């Protein structure tokens, strides 16, 4: 889930 | 914190979190095909979503929300926030989309892709009424946010997280009116130019399910690509 | 010069009342629930109806006949879909977790699975429903909203005119919530929440527009030369 | 078109 990661990182 | 700003910290706090404008791979020179030109609007559409997912991050009240609710938003609304800045960076060249500082293009170039045509219309369109409300850079930042916001809260205790973005809505509107307040408008104009900038995120709203249907299309027909993130984003959408 | 400028705050109001549409019935099929073709068939029938008096009601919208006839058909082919959600929408409002399509008509979440596709068009209207509610929406903001929705949805896809009458609606909105006893931060507070959710009605016209169009290459039930007009205008 | 005729009727 790119977006996911992306909000995490 | 974000229920804690003033009209004023808010505003320079939504300019501050400005995403910078990128430049596409356009060569002049390069001949343009359906499937070329569709690329580049696509890998510039790829990139600006990373910072548009950054950018999102210093939207007060944003990182408030549970990362579920974060996903969904931004997948509600990350074509819609791509659109109103485009027709942003469009205001100062009329006919024109600036994608980038390097890739001005008009209607007729927006005919190498089949059904762009009426995007680019619409946009252009939205793009002219900007210029014909003047609209300030104050009150495009307060719409994007407004955007980011309020597109996917009703496709969502769970509700405790819907209220809290009902309350930094408001806080952005109180930040509008007192924009309008300050370039002196009478209290009659302030409730009208209001009114007129939030019928424009219908329009734009239109313009994203118009575009996205778009891009379900170019996706299908597997002539140009797409990456991970844009195929996920699009996904979202199911269609 | 339109007469619809010269009006007052409580003479606009007065004519949008005046100019609504009467809720119309379903069939009377007590032992129709419930299939696919049925559920359509009924709602279709219900639509095609509607349309003719959404018709007349445009009409009757202060500032709409001074359109040239072209620029009506326009901006009713636009918003169409979207006046009849808000009006679905609205007649739902006291009928939590159902959709008020016709008095003798009231359906649930359950039931949208009946038809493929319609279920999630189902929860939009809900939520709207509710919001709606909890908002404590009144008449006579309601009809400015829809009204409101006639004259822009269409507006930009084309001038003065049109949004000179829809400041005349939003000081008629305000105008109301004034009288209600709001405070001025309530009044631009709630005016923006109202009109925020037109996006979202937007959106539900676009998804409703799409499963019509999938209903239509399905073929399962026949739709009216008007309903497909109104449908083929959105390409 | 039918819409023409109905606005008209
Ligand atoms: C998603 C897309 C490549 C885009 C890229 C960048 C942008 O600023 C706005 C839109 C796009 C989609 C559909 C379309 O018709 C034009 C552009
Ligand atoms: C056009 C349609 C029959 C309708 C009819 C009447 C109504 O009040 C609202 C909607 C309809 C279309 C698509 C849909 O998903 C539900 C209902």
């Amino acid at each position: 889930k790119i977006l996911h990661r992306l909000l995490q990182e | 914190l974000a229920l804690s700003l003033t009209a004023d910290q808010m505003v320079s706090a939504l300019l501050d979190a400005e995403p910078p404008i990128l430049y596409s791979e356009y060569d002049p020179t390069r001949p343009f095909s359906e499937a070329s030109m569709m690329g580049l609007l696509t890998n510039l559409a790829d990139r600006e979503l990373v910072h548009m997912i950054n950018w999102a991050k210093r939207v007060p009240g944003f990182v408030d929300l549970t990362l579920h609710d974060q996903v969904h938003l931004l997948e509600c609304a990350w074509l819609e926030i791509l659109m109103i800045g485009l027709v942003w960076r469009s205001m100062e060249h009329p006919g024109k989309l600036l994608f980038a500082p390097n890739l001005l293009l008009d209607r007729n170039q927006g005919k190498c892709v089949e059904g762009m045509v009426e995007i680019f219309d619409m946009l252009l369109a939205t793009s002219s009424r900007f210029r014909m409300m003047n609209l300030q850079g104050e009150e495009f930042v307060c719409l994007k946010s407004i955007i980011l916001l309020n597109s996917g809260v009703y496709t969502f205790k769970s509700l405790e997280e819907k209220d809290h973005i009902h309350r930094v809505l408001d806080k952005i509107t109180d930040t509008l009116i007192h924009l309008m307040a300050k370039a002196g408008l009478t209290l009659q104009q302030q409730h009208q130019r209001l009114a007129q900038l939030l019928l424009i995120l219908s329009h734009i709203r239109h313009m994203s399910n118009k575009g996205m249907e778009h891009l379900y299309s170019m996706k299908c027909k597997n002539v140009v690509p797409l990456s991970d993130l844009l195929l996920e984003m699009l996904d979202a959408h199911r269609l």
